[PDB]
């Protein structure tokens, strides 16, 4: 399964949850409220580089393991950045 | 944009009183393995001192200057044994890491 | 609250001597099951020094700053030699978290 | 048998019967005064969990094991704790 | 009053050079009843040491530390053949916890 | 037999027999100095009670076995433990 | 008020030979925890001179100047040490700092 | 239990308290003259604060803990602080 | 790949407490065959300590640096005596090693 | 009388050589108990110094600052083997002390 | 048996037996002369305190274990106090 | 007169240099009766040295500081085995005294 969302578009995804002031950001995003380990560690590693986006390690991870249409929308509604519904 | 640099520099700065809790590694951990960016005399010097915390402070002070520290956390991931919740710490090391970058957007 | 690991820690170093009694099984106790936390040369270390009681000592001093201590109890209970009055012991060590907890709670 | 006391209520209970500055507490609340041993222990261990409640545990059991009704409150006015009874 | 045991444990060790007399069956006293509460590897540590004497010592070295120490009494009844004596014994045995008890009364 | 002394008044017979720094005490109570034995040694026993009383042992066994009424009182007297006869 | 840095300037001075007591801790107590408001090169300076006593006076000699000295009653706390009579101290400490406050209400 | 005494005039309360040149102060007040301890120390950390009252923080906490309704006032005229009874 | 040989060293460690059950054949097992790539003088090293728990301990210590460590698990086979449930070990064995494979792939 | 502080210190200053005595159980008496007032860095900084002798001037040294080193008057109660004639030493702690006060008195 | 004797008027028993600049004090007062031991050590331990009087431990257990009425006074002139046979 | 103690260490350290004759029973004598004042880790310490002369070097060490070393007298008429010459000792140890407090009779 691959997401395959618009990556000039995803770009903005990733962007939002970075610049995330509140306390729930990627990894409460990651913990996704009601629910594989390692590879998260690996996700949080890719920060030292200079164009590092956790965020895109969480998301083309989280695109395959599952084609996440909008299944992630409704999660994301629960986790009060409802900026991505206001955007997508 | 050989500016991450600094935000290195300041994290390890801020984050500087949680070295003690699990840094008392200081020859298990970089004596070996830092070696490839250390110098043979600076491990001398480190083990001068008989604080065993004061130790690892220059440890650290070593480490601040040189651009590439981590070299250190690559270091903290080969010793399982810290690991667990060394993870802890590099993800502690890692959130203190993102809150940097989020000032330097500003 | 990431904060219980603070009150751990405090309540081990009121239990400090009490140390003495049960757990001069040092080479006993951890060497086999805390190897999934602690680290081979850690193990050398310890028994470098020739007291027995003081062995203990630094056992627990390594113990002190990882903040998942409780591996110890879990340990306590596999072994049933000293574990029905180690129970005593976790009891009394159940207590101490107890006090500790409520002075949190403030 | 199952007590099945209210539970919002019965955070109140958990709740005095844990902030006992009183020599006599849980512990001795499990003595009965004047009476199922390991069970102690693992209700003791749920203390390391951040919302640990070693009453609820030994409240949950003594729920069971006989659907205690009032049956507690007698035991618990001769424990001087009579501030259950001052509430219910 | 959870403090018996600190007079127990004064006990045995004012009564510690009675142990060569009888308590020679070191091997045959503990090493099946008080499996009940002592280690397999105990055992063989106490076996280890070839004075016969010795032996005994670490012994009741393990049995000081454990709180509930009267096992080694229990145990003392079981085997009737030192009894009769160890019965002086144990009666020298509840002498002396007679005395320390008294002077805990002050 | 039973010698159904007062128990509360019995109280300061088990602790003046007990309290004995002199060389006599319970032992030599039982060899009645003119005068049933493995009791002894359970009656001893009773020492790793907290409430230990082996006086109170070497009582209700002598309490039966013969109604011992001012009979253990010449023999106390002959103990030179006289301050029993100065208290009862 | 932005007046009552001076009143704590003062108060630091009339204590000033209190210094000598617990806080030979010069090394152990600003050289980590300040360093969110010191200087590196500040530390080695301190560090330079031998008297052990001397040491701590300049050490509070850099203090005067920084607005915010609190940050050393607050590192006061943190270390559970000294803290107990430190408390003392520090309730020493408090104390003064009402004498000087009623004084400037006049 | 909550005190709710007049916050207005508290305000005088707290003053007089302050202002205090006897050597007997908040600090003896706590001593209670007859009578719970790292709270004391954190009431006496607020005294860094420009507003600082440490009689602030021992009256709000002495407003828990027991509704101190002229309970303090005996003990105050046992301080000889009877500028309060001359007040209120 | 070149490295099987971590994750067999990995699998060893994890295992580590279930060498007391049926390794307790320290003397019987690996003196005799392993000694095609064992020394005569770590066969003395190992029989010193008279632990005869801790012994199976340092066996294991030496063979987790060997890379073909899997010379035991043919030793395993070789005795008939344990293999029924050794069988059970070295499918306990096998299993473990399925699991870390399995991480490896991630 | 928040005095009787200055006394204690010069009490003890006046005893110091009788230290060397008994309380070469530097390593013994306080790393274990003092614990509750002293710190964990000041235990390795004793430890520091190989005089044997100078190890405990080291422990007084730290000892008088604290203003509640009755403490160390209570470890000595603790361990009942020096206690006998420590009690010798206490009672010989004690009447310097007696001195001192009728001198405050004067 | 309890000495009872007058407190205020104990006081001054107690600070002359303190202020002893003869090498014999409380120490030999408690030898006798002529004749139990850790009390000694516990009564000696109560000089840390403000009010302490070591000398008021060894006449109160003295007023016990024997109702030492002008019996001490004897001892006290073998010792040579005769201060206090010239004050009472 | 509370000066026969040093006569009593004068006379231990002018005998020092026949230690080794007969009190080659360092396990042997005090490890059982003189630890009615000697520690449990005092005795460990003793074991730890591998000399078997200074071994007992380090007893007599530890016995100089205790005013009562004449325990170990007491404890070298109980054992008859050295006795009859360890008497000739005794005689010895006795003879030495008296020489001693000649000396301090001037």
């Amino acid at each position: 399964t691959l997401n395959r969302l618009r990556e000039p578009l995803l770009r903005r995804l990733s962007e939002l949850l970075d610049q995330a002031p509140e306390g729930r950001g990627w990894r409460r995003l990651a913990e996704l409220a009601g629910s594989s380990c390692l590879d998260l560690e690996q996700c949080s590693l890719k920060v030292l580089e200079p164009e590092g986006s956790p965020s895109l390690c969480l998301l083309k991870l989280m695109g395959e393991k599952g084609c996440t249409v909008t299944e992630l929308s409704d999660f994301l509604q629960a986790m009060e950045h409802t900026e991505v519904l206001q955007l997508l | 944009e050989e500016d991450l640099t600094e935000v290195k520099k300041d994290a390890l700065e801020n984050l500087r009183v949680y070295l003690c809790e699990k840094i008392i590694a200081e020859r298990h951990f970089d004596h070996l393995r830092a070696k490839k960016i250390l110098s043979r005399e600076d491990t001398e010097e480190i083990s001068c001192r008989t604080s065993s915390r004061k130790r690892a402070g220059k440890l650290l002070d070593y480490l601040q200057e040189n651009p590439k520290g981590l070299d250190t956390l690559v270091e903290s991931i080969r010793r399982e044994k810290t690991q667990n919740f060394l993870i802890q710490k590099i993800t502690d090391e890692v959130l203190k890491l993102r809150n940097i970058k989020l000032e330097h957007l500003k």
